[PDB]
């Protein structure tokens, strides 16, 4: 990491590491919540993107690898390329930041893709867990706005946010892209806007996204499209907070897995016949966290599976010294994307030495504290499917 | 990252060759690369190479299944394996301190297995499971169907084997394959590392102290000329109504062998058609709205297959095929040949310089390079050949391989 603050106030975060592949991009505090509905932000930024790269033929001819992550509270764009493609890479990024609205033909093509997102493999089980946690565990109901429209509802271009991007952009890149990005940042507005955005508070809501899943998803006849997802969410800590290493450890204590070994694997997948998978994640937001446990099982088995998760919670109290350390071991592992993700949040990157230190540098003490404060909350309960969420809820009293 | 480097090879007195290439960082990928795979099988034993791979990772004498699990969780030793049509490897990617433990676990399992009738039979269901899983990726299904109708010879077998074949695999068969394919003379020990060539050579020496030299060298069962492939272009259509208003399509041509002067040319041609991603499609594709496109070209002994595939709605299926055939055609056009050469060449440079800061990737190429090439080929000297490749080379490839050839084709449809 190399942090500059440019002549015009724009920040620049450069990644350390050996040369060969060039990286540029922009991160900004605009996410899916800064538009009135699901996919509005997603389809908007997409439209801007495809226009900024002129054509897919241009992207191909220059062998540029673009990646756009739109989250609830913030978004980032990353381009990857070989040095001979710098000119086009920069120019394209400059176009993304210029604030102009895209043509409507572009927007229509882009919403077509968005409606088709599950069929094309763009709306996997990971993206569903997020949505469920986000439509269930927040007091502010606009966190329910995701990136992927329901077959029914509408999508609308949001111009405001395109004018807003240059006004709150931090630029990012590999160290070899310093002078190119300093020039780029220079051409932007002095000086960046500052807005107080805090993550919305926890609320243990009980919701359903009772929606049909496409049989074919990408190139797979999905093995899970007839099963339901149960997302149980509790509050944790922000990305920065001193508790985050223990919380990461705690997620791996829980762990998970499929078929086609930790607590959720042995207790929850083994315990429920026709349960494809279960996973725990510690998901971070601008100023908070959601610890979530996700179960993909038959609709009829969720209440059963919920009980087995409560057993799992109780088993953490008397965890053996082996696994309080094996879960420290399971926190060991797109290198640029983590650089950008961590940079916005303020945390240490998952690849860095300092972070892998933090893992060893927290014991049973800080783990127990974390388990204690988290599960002393009633869970948010979401279901992808028909299952009545209050039935699952009653499991936790 | 690496530095257009060249590997150091020493042979131990027990005949194990240790090959190391210098890297930067606290990363090390190391393991055994073995010329074993489904190219070397027949009707009677199809799937045995993959099957054996599995058994190997289900523990031996010194490290049974339990001791392996402990090493995963507690000791930071994580073990990966894969079986292709042409090669097999067993490896770990590690922190430089675990070297001695890792060389020992890896040597012990690969070179010193304990292949019981019990481990064999227990494992059967875990493999049939993998088979059903992979049968639900229709890209994998079509990829296999294309090989099957193209090659009456062994390359047309699926890596895992037919269901029938996964059923009938005996312990004697698994045993036999290890005996005939897992010897010092048919394999390499590969390390991509910052540690000097000698620290690895000393550590492997330690790990393989139980292994006695080979008495003689019977002609290796992996030898390409024992498994001559024959491409014959075929057309075959299949149903899968479960798919709905969707069809999958593959188009195949014979490809050059790895050592052919027309290998690189072929790789440039495949690459210029290339893949369709979210934001990126080939300049040769007239209809940019086509749902999905994948391009691959792989060498198999004397032969090889170049394949183009995707899915579309029943309605757009026929269109997809014309699109692809058109795009291929355009490459040969004098107005476009030169631009098709440069963009294709750029692609191949892009592809490779993208797997130069992953040491797993470096090790996989180093393994395959050593197992598959007359003699070794370095990135820089590859890059020379790529840059020396001309318009005449592309034409010459088009002549032997594309112009006036029948294509293999597979359609899997919902109607
Ligand atoms: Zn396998």
């Amino acid at each position: 990491c190399v942090s500059s603050v440019l002549p015009n106030g724009i920040h620049l975060k450069l990644m350390k590491g050996p040369r060969g592949v060039c990286s540029i991009g922009a991160v900004f505090p605009i996410g899916s919540i800064n538009s009135p509905k699901t996919a509005d932000t997603q389809v908007t930024l997409s439209s801007k993107l495809v226009e900024s790269l002129i054509s897919p033929k241009h992207v191909f001819m220059h062998q540029v690898y673009p990646f756009l992550q739109v989250n609830r509270e913030y978004s980032y764009l990353t381009l990857q390329f070989l040095p001979e493609s710098t000119t086009y890479a920069i120019e394209s990024l400059k176009r993304f930041l210029d604030g102009a609205a895209p043509a409507n033909t572009t927007f229509d093509q882009q919403k077509q893709l968005n409606y088709a997102a599950e069929q094309l493999g763009e709306y996997n089980l990971l993206e569903k867990y997020k949505d469920l946690v986000c439509m269930s565990s927040f007091s502010n109901k606009s966190y329910a706005h995701g990136n992927y429209a329901l077959q029914g509802e509408k999508i609308d271009l949001n111009p405001q946010i395109l004018k807003e991007i240059p006004k709150c952009t931090t630029l990012v890149g590999s160290i070899d892209m310093y002078e190119e990005l300093v020039k780029l940042g220079g051409s932007l507005s002095p000086f960046p806007k500052v807005k107080l955005h805090i993550t919305s508070n926890f609320e243990p809501n009980h919701v359903n996204k009772n929606v049909k899943q496409s049989s074919l998803q990408g190139s797979k006849i999905s093995m899970t499209s007839s099963l339901s997802i149960m997302s149980l969410s509790w509050p944790s800590c922000g990305a920065k907070s001193v508790e985050a290493p223990a919380y990461a450890v705690l997620s791996k204590i829980f762990g998970g897995g499929s078929e086609f070994s930790s607590l959720l694997y042995t207790k929850v997948v083994g315990g429920v016949a026709r349960c494809h998978q279960a996973y725990a994640y510690n998901n971070f937001f601008t100023t908070g966290g959601r610890f979530n446990i996700n179960v993909v099982a038959e609709d009829r088995n969720l209440v059963k599976a919920a009980q087995l998760v409560r057993e799992c919670i109780h088993s953490v109290e008397t965890i053996e010294d082996k696994n309080l350390d094996a879960a420290r071991g399971l926190v060991i592992t797109k290198r640029f994307n983590e650089f950008v993700r961590s940079s916005y949040l303020g945390c240490k990157p998952i690849y860095s030495s300092q972070y892998k230190k933090s893992i060893k540098e927290v014991t049973r003490k800080a783990v127990e504290k974390a388990l204690k404060q988290t599960f002393s909350y009633k869970p948010a309960v979401a279901v992808y499917g028909p299952a009545v969420p209050n039935e699952i809820a009653k499991v936790f009293e | 990252i690496s530095r257009y480097a060249v590997p150091q090879i020493s042979k131990l007195s027990n005949g194990v060759r240790v090959a190391t290439i210098p890297v930067i960082g606290e990363a090390t990928t190391l393991g055994y690369w073995i010329k074993s795979g489904s190219m070397y099988e027949n009707a009677s034993n199809s799937g045995v190479s993959h099957y054996l791979q599995h058994v190997i990772f289900r523990g031996n004498e010194k490290y049974p299944q339990r001791k392996l699990e402990q090493l995963a969780e507690y000791e930071g030793i994580n073990l990966m394996a894969s079986t292709s049509r042409v090669t097999t490897n067993f490896n770990a990617t590690i922190s430089n301190d675990k070297l001695d433990v890792a060389t020992d676990v890896l040597s012990q399992l690969v070179l010193n297995p304990r292949i019981k009738k019990s481990i064999v039979d227990n494992e059967r269901d875990t493999i049939l499971a993998e088979e059903y899983e992979v049968s639900q990726d229709i890209n994998e299904v079509i990829w296999d169907k294309l090989h099957e109708i193209s090659f009456k010879t062994s390359i047309g077998f699926p890596i895992l084997g037919s269901h029938q074949s996964i059923q009938k695999i005996t312990t004697e068969m698994v045993q036999s394959q290890h005996s005939n394919f897992f010897n010092q003379d048919n394999l390499y020990f590969v390390a991509v590392t910052s540690l000097p060539h000698d620290v690895i050579l000393k550590s492997v020496e330690k790990a393989t102290q139980f292994l006695k030299p080979l008495a003689s060298h019977p002609k290796l069962a992996s030898d390409n000329d024992l498994h001559v492939q024959k491409f014959e272009p075929n057309q075959k259509q299949y149903l899968l109504p479960q798919l709905g208003d969707n069809a999958f399509v593959a188009i195949g041509f014979e490809a050059p062998s790895l050592d052919s002067p027309l290998y690189i040319p072929s790789q440039i041609v495949k690459s210029v058609i290339g893949s369709k991603e979210k934001y990126s499609v080939s300049p040769l594709i007239e209809n940019t709205n086509i749902r999905t496109l994948n391009s691959y070209s792989f060498p198999y002994g004397n032969s090889g297959l170049t394949a183009f595939f995707g899915n579309e709605s029943i309605n757009n299926l026929n269109g997809w095929v014309n699109t692809i055939f058109q795009s291929i055609g355009t490459i040969f056009s004098n107005e476009n040949i030169e631009g098709s050469l440069n963009v294709g060449r750029l692609c191949v440079k892009s592809q490779l310089a993208r797997g130069l800061s992953s040491t797993r990737t470096i090790a996989d190429e180093l393994g395959n390079n050593l197992l598959l090439r007359n003699e070794y080929m370095s990135l820089g000297k590859w890059d020379e050949l790529l840059n020396a490749t001309n318009i005449n080379n592309i034409k010459e490839y088009f002549d032997k391989y594309i112009l006036e050839k029948n294509a293999s084709m597979v359609i899997i449809s919902g109607k």
